[PDB]
């Protein structure tokens, strides 16, 4: 609704605020009404925009390899450790740590699971390949970054609805903690 | 008692065992005085190239972990000094029966990084694991490749351990389950069951 000190600069006249109370319940009992075509723009003229849609993740463009196989690329970085993802299109769940299986490259369980956390959260595990290169930071560290980047390169191949599903489960954000002074 | 000596052998200057004695009885005498007893391998070794060379029986030489036999040893003198494998009787007298100068047999070994000294832990193909040496000694050979569990024999497995009851967890049975250990394990059999000992 239009607040009310940018209503009194449309009517450039100061107003309390019992009377923009008073103005706004007129406009919502129009709205209730069966409001026709002059109505519903004069309640727009009263009406901003909450251009705060935070579901403006950046779907990473699909590219296409020498042997026509769809991927896309994408970045991550969590403490130190620097990652970048090539996600397939189509896959038998194989992932590349530096050129190394990921069960070898990363022993401990944990890291696995973190690995498996973004294909798992979206029912497609076994379906793609992922060929990564991490650097810097720990055994964590390259995880975490490991799995930002598979996610956001995996957001290419999913929906809208299951991208947004993936963001409110914190597979899309970068983790700012870091080593403090 | 079928396998008997053809020569004879002391172990002191009051007992000695005698040519046509049966092998067990050099065996019993590693077994009883243990002063003697890496003296009686040998022997034993000695003899079970010796006679399957004539014929009398088929051997079978099977020595797991063999890539210790041609690397280094974690063993000191009393003068902190390093001691090489070679210095060993018992490694040095499992070595001839890795050459192929006898017949009558088969020698299957396999290697193996758990456990070996001074490689890495992702070291596994054979001349990485042998050094050298060891593959100059055990060449000409013929090696096998044992991998990860393909989806025939990783189902198979898990429905083995599903029979057995062996997997409590509900969520086990089921078929995402299923798909969340093939992609933890990798299909790996020692991964594989470490992950299903405590599910
Ligand atoms: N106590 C004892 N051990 C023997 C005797 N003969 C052979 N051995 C052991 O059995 C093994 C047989 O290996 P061998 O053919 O003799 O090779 P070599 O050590 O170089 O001479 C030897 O390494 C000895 O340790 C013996 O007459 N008395």
């Amino acid at each position: 609704w239009l607040i009310k000190e940018e209503l009194e600069e449309m009517l450039v006249e100061k107003l309390s605020d019992l009377d923009y109370m008073q103005f706004i319940r007129l406009l919502e009992k129009l709205l209730t009404s069966q409001c026709g075509a002059a109505e519903e723009e004069f309640v727009q003229r009263f009406r901003r925009s909450v251009t705060l849609e935070s579901k403006k993740q950046l779907i990473e463009p699909v590219q296409y390899d020498e042997q026509g196989m769809a991927f896309s690329k994408s970045e991550g970085k969590r403490k130190t450790a620097k990652a970048e993802a090539i996600v397939y299109k189509h896959g038998s769940g194989r992932i590349k740590v530096n050129g190394i299986d990921y069960q070898l490259y990363f022993p401990i369980t944990q890291d696995r699971e973190q690995l498996m956390f973004p294909f798992h959260f979206v029912d497609r595990l076994g379906k793609h390949d992922v060929t990564c290169t991490v650097s810097g930071g720990g055994r964590s560290a390259q995880a975490g970054a490991i799995r930002l980047a598979m996610a956001k390169a995996l957001c290419s191949f999913v929906t809208e609805d299951e991208v947004e599903w993936m963001r409110q489960a914190g597979l899309l954000t970068t983790d700012p903690r870091v080593r403090e002074r | 008692n079928q396998i008997k000596v053809q020569e004879k052998y002391v172990w002191n200057k009051r007992e000695s065992t005698e040519k046509g004695s049966p092998l067990g009885e050099v065996v019993e005498q590693g077994i009883t005085r243990v002063r003697n007893a890496t003296d009686a391998v040998g022997i034993v070794l000695k003899e079970l190239k010796r006679q399957s060379s004539l014929g009398m029986f088929h051997l079978l030489v099977a020595v797991d972990g063999i890539n210790a036999l041609w690397g280094r040893t974690t063993l000191k003198r009393e003068d902190k000094s390093p001691i090489a494998p070679e210095e060993l009787a018992l490694v040095h007298n499992l070595r001839k029966m890795m050459k192929n100068d006898w017949h009558g047999g088969a020698i299957v070994s396999a290697l193996s990084q758990t456990g070996s000294l001074f490689k890495p832990r992702k070291a596994y193909l054979p001349q990485e694991l042998l050094g050298k040496e060891g593959f100059d000694a055990l060449d000409p050979f013929i090696p096998i490749l044992v991998s990860n569990y393909n989806p025939k024999e990783f189902e198979s497995c898990i429905q083995y351990y599903l029979e057995n009851n062996w997997l409590q967890h509900e969520k086990a049975p089921t078929e995402e389950g299923k798909k969340e250990l093939l992609f933890l394990s990798n299909a790996n059999p020692s991964l594989l069951e470490r992950h299903c000992a405590y599910l």
